[PDB]
RNA sequence: ACCUCGAUGUCGGCUCGUCGCAUCCUGGGGCUGGAGCAGGUCCCAAGGGUUGGGCUGUUCGCCCAUUAAAGCGGCACGCGAGCUGGGUUUAGAACGUCGUGAGACAGUUCGGUCUCUAUCCGCCGCGCGCGUCAGAAGCUUGAGGAAACCUGUCCCUAGUACGAGAGGACCGGGACGGACGAACCUCUGGUAUACCAGUUGUCCCACCAGGGGCACGGCUGGAUAGCCACGUUCGGACAGGAUAACCGCUGAAAGCAUCUAAGCGGGAAACCUCUUCCAAGACCAGGCUUCUCACCCUCUAGGAGGGAUAAGGCCCCCCGCAGACCACGGGAUUGAUAGACCAGACCUGGAAGCCUAGUAAUAGGUGCAGGGAACUGGCACUAACCGGCCGAAAACUUAC
RNA sequence: AAUUCCUUGUCGGGUAAGUUCCGACCUGCACGAAUGGCGUAACGACUUCUCAACUGUCUCAACCAUAGACUCGGCGAAAU
RNA sequence: GUCAGGUAGAGAAUACUAAGGCGUACGAGUGAACUAUGGUUAAGGAACUCGGCAAAAUGCCCCCGUAACUUCGGGAGAAG
């Protein structure tokens, strides 16, 4: 099975735009006096030191 | 008509008949309901009865769910759902507020159990619609379980809807008919089936009268 | 057989067959 | 506890049931371990049946913790220090907290630590 | 659950020892046979001084399977071999004596001969 | 303890002996043939128990002329009236499938002294 | 000899279908050299059904058991980017015949690589986006579709109708089945890679005792939940509308007759409703009803753009018998959603230590003991968090 | 018959049923004596048929674990 | 081409292991179908198929006992 045809211009684009990412979503965490933003995941880690905010 | 309940689906047990026979009974707990609403003709353009079922804590509502049991006077409950009736010489005798019970029914009368069946997940054709494999054997080449051949050859030149193959199978809405009800369990509310009904224990039953034999 | 009637053979003896069913049923007129 | 439900971790069986027991046998030793997140799930209920068997210290239960284990330093801290700080708590002696993933593979990581409140 | 090509050890006296299930009657395409089920069957063993010979097509009833049968009461009988009763065209045995503990089963389905000639019906 | 429970407790049948795997037993079924009705005596040894309170059941292994029957019952079953435990088995196993490939003398079980 | 030789893979079998009717069974009839039972021939009818084996590569055919019946055909003599490779149709070798010979066969015999990661249409499933004249939510109507439609034996009727015997019914009731399908796991069975016990070889925990690693889970005997079938329960009904072949009533053209030209009726598994399921992307995008029903800024105010909100939703978190991911469902401290802990059910079957009897292998007591996952009920001990992102109204015409 | 077209020749044995198989007939299309004829104990990953044991080859499939498949992070082709 | 530990064993086969050497270069997850490689299976046991292809079975040591046929060696580890 090969493709029996070159793909038109507009077809590739269209597929191709399904190919992203996503932005993960951040929320403010005071540690050592400086506002951070952290994922809301590592909300509990962040305070008890666990991660390190390069 | 038809009388119906909204119940949930407790398990299965064996119970003894009375020529000490067994008879393999699934327990339904067909829990007090109330009405809380009712489809006339005039405004609907059908006739129904609407139920309410199962505890919520008001706390959990919606706002616009919250005040459709407002303007019937009725505390929230989970599940609402609604019996087709059939012409007003029926709904005449349901009203808004009233409760209905498990003592509805009688021992021995035909019921139809309505519910979700259990969910077997993206299943093969051999497992959902019932094929054959190829040998397992005999030189077969990597095809003990594909479905073979699709159709024609350059005339059909294409696949006919409806064929069948792999997918997604279960979990849909079935109905078995004509159950015998064992017996009616009033003190604790609850339905002895004869047979085995649709979903999985937990799930949400309407017990109805048998539209052939009832 | 490159010429290939070895496909007629069967082709013929169907014929035989056929002949036969026609004969059994003229045998169920006048038996009737 | 109830068995993984779907593949094992360590690539089969055998490799899992020891790799499960390399895990408790160093988080009974230092108190604190990082590791991968579905890894520090399945040792959780795993270790926190074997702090049972230390809270009921019998002869029966040292002998129930060692075939696990097989360590004997970390069995003797065990049944000398964990079983009875955790005397009077019951259930639950271990948390989970959820940190960065990795680099190399971007592998969901968590720590899993020895509760110490009370 | 006797099937075609099943061989079944034959508890009557008429001579045969062993035979090989040809068919099982009761409908189309009808693939088990359990207690008191007629089958059709060849006799693949026979004693030499025998009223009946090897290689002859007959008629015969099981009337002991390996395999759990149900019963309305909700017990179940299973005995440790498959045996069958070499009968005529009139639901009646060939033989004179039969051997071993039958199923009860042969009672509701009108082997009344069969019933009563069994030392013990189970 | 279950969900349903209310339902098999009136179903539950008391004064069943307290019997084992092991054990002689003769249980006194009862048969219906011609409108008529009697009890049949099954006597043999209890080769198996499958727990379920109501759904309970128990199998007894007979040897009789030369072929060895099964029966399965269940243990709060109507059709029974009397269970009457004779010996005490001393066994080791809790299902005795291996007492269905041996004949004659292998196949006594010891007697629980 | 018109398409294809800068390739349209050739016979059988398997898997999977779909259509025609010139109908094998079941359904309705006309005629009969049709007494009955059973037939013969023709007409109407495609809803469902149409078995397993012996011989041959075989299609075909013959045969053995049955059955209500074991239909005929089309779709590249359907179906090899779905499978086989027995045959035909390469290279080896031999037999018969032909040839002086290399070799050949219109004959036979033993053996002989079956390649490909699906781009497009097509089909089975599942999502994201926008639309349905504000933003949400609960419950639903059905245009239009999909699925299912099979049938036997016995007992009354009745040894009655018919017949002179032998034989033996129509119609109408009742019971029990075969095959197929759907749901379920109480029962019977099957499986069990974190359950329990026995045990062989070896290495280790200093040694005894007690255990562990490896050898297909080392091998054996059992095995709750889940998934299943060999298991359990249920289904293909009753009624109606319009009709086919056929049967007719009233009736002329044609003083009679005629089922026909005016009218009126009977009539089958075929058709439409009846049963189960999907379904408002049904662009005429539906209906009943309930919530929010509200603020600011800028271009030059015509409209637009931007910001912030409510009802509600999403993401993060604890999970599910929901699941490829997504989706669906439940829970989130005002908390029983998962784990842990306590107890129960069930599975295994009598733990370790000690005491006793034996020279010893080993046995008995402490003891329905010990160990244990899925099922049930309790208990906030552990984790569901001192949280982010979306998300609401130009009006006008006419009747009233 | 490794040779026989007509052919599934005819009779016998085996099987419930045997175009294959074993024994025999002779009407040898188109066997035949070192291109050897007819047999033969032992031997054959040769070809043909029958039987006991055994089994998922099948009636009729079901369940478990691993390597892919599927999801995520990195590198990143091909025929056409 | 040369060395050849221990315990089972006839063995340099096979299982575990000492000295010694490695964990060898994409990973993390997740019970989809399907494919591949292992495992188990009720009742029946070749009914599958071109054909018992593939699986299953038999499997060691010591005793007892072993047919037709024969070139007198065999058949023979016959069978049981």
């Amino acid at each position: 099975a090969v493709p029996k045809r070159r793909m038109s211009r507009a077809n590739t684009r269209s597929r191709r735009a399904q190919w992203k990412a996503e932005a993960p979503g951040l929320v403010t965490v005071s540690v050592a006096g400086q506002q951070r933003k952290v994922p809301r995941r590592l909300l509990k880690a962040a305070r008890l030191g666990l991660v390190d905010l390069d | 008509a038809r009388k119906g309940i909204l119940g949930t689906k407790l398990g299965m047990t064996q119970v003894f008949d009375e020529n000490n026979k067994v008879v393999p009974v699934t327990v339904v707990k067909a829990g007090p309901n109330v009405v809380t609403r009712i489809r006339t003709t005039e405004r609907d353009g059908y006739s129904a009865v609407q139920l309410a079922y199962g505890e919520i804590s008001p706390r959990k509502v919606i706002k616009p769910v919250a005040g459709q049991f407002a303007a019937a006077g009725v505390n929230p409950r989970r599940h609402v759902a609604e019996l087709r009736l059939d012409d007003e010489a029926a709904v005449a005798e349901y009203e808004v507020g009233q409760e209905l019970t498990a003592e509805i029914f009688s021992d021995g009368a035909y019921v139809d159990v309505t519910g979700t069946s259990k969910g077997k997940g993206f299943a093969g054709t051999m497992k959902r619609h019932g094929f054959r494999g190829q040998g397992a054997a005999h030189g077969a080449q990597a095809v003990h379980r594909r479905p073979g051949s699709i159709g024609g050859c350059a005339t059909p030149g294409r696949v006919f809807k409806g064929t069948r193959m792999s997918g997604r199978m279960g979990n849909d809405r079935v109905t078995t008919q004509n159950l015998k009800v064992h017996k009616v369990d009033a003190e604790n509310g609850v339905l002895l089936i004869k047979g085995a009904i649709p979903g999985r224990n937990g799930g949400l039953v309407v017990v109805r009268s048998a539209i052939k034999r009832g | 057989g490159e010429t290939k009637i070895e496909t007629d053979r069967r082709r013929i003896r169907e014929r035989m067959a056929k002949l036969r069913r026609e004969i059994r049923d003229m045998k169920k007129i006048r038996d009737t | 506890p109830k068995p993984t439900k779907g593949p094992r971790l360590g690539g089969s069986s055998s490799h899992q049931s020891a790799l499960l027991a390399n895990l408790a046998t160093s988080l009974f030793e230092h108190g604190r371990i990082k590791t991968t997140e579905p890894k520090a799930r399945a040792l959780r209920p795993y270790a926190e049946k074997l702090i049972t068997h230390a809270k009921k210290g019998a002869l029966h239960n040292r002998r129930e913790v060692m075939k696990k284990i097989r360590d004997k330093d970390v069995v003797h801290t065990l049944f000398a220090e964990i079983g009875p700080f955790y005397a009077d708590r019951n259930g639950g002696y271990t948390r989970i907290i959820k940190v960065e993933n990795r680099k190399g593979d971007n592998a969901p990581m968590a720590v899993i630590e020895l509760v110490r409140e009370k | 659950m006797i099937q075609q090509e099943s061989r079944l050890k034959v508890a009557d006296n008429t001579g045969a020892k062993e035979i090989l299930c040809i068919r099982v009657l009761g409908g189309s395409s009808r693939r088990y046979a359990g207690i008191g089920d007629v089958i059709v069957a060849t006799v693949k063993d026979a004693i030499p001084g025998g009223n009946v010979k090897r290689g002859d097509v007959v008629k015969a009833v099981v009337v002991r399977t390996v395999k759990e049968r149900r019963r309305a009461d909700g017990s179940y009988i299973k005995f440790d071999e498959n045996a069958a009763v070499i009968i005529k065209n009139d639901n009646d045995p060939r033989g004179t004596r039969i051997f071993g503990p039958v199923g009860r089963e042969l009672r509701e389905k009108k082997f009344m001969k069969i019933v009563s000639l069994a030392p013990e019906v189970l | 303890m279950n969900t349903l429970d209310f339902v098999d407790q009136a179903s539950l049948r008391d004064d069943i002996p307290t019997f084992s795997p092991g054990d002689t037993v003769n249980v006194h079924v009862k048969v219906i043939e011609g409108s008529k009705e009697r009890i049949q005596v099954f006597k043999g040894v209890v080769i198996r128990r499958q727990g379920g309170g109501i759904s309970e059941t128990f199998t007894v292994r007979k040897e009789s002329y030369g072929v060895g029957v099964e029966r399965t019952f269940p243990v709060h079953s109507p059709n029974i009236d009397h269970i009457d435990v004779l010996t005490r088995g001393d066994v080791r196993r809790a299902k005795l499938y291996y007492l269905r490939e041996l004949r004659g003398k292998k196949a006594k079980i010891k007697e629980k002294r």
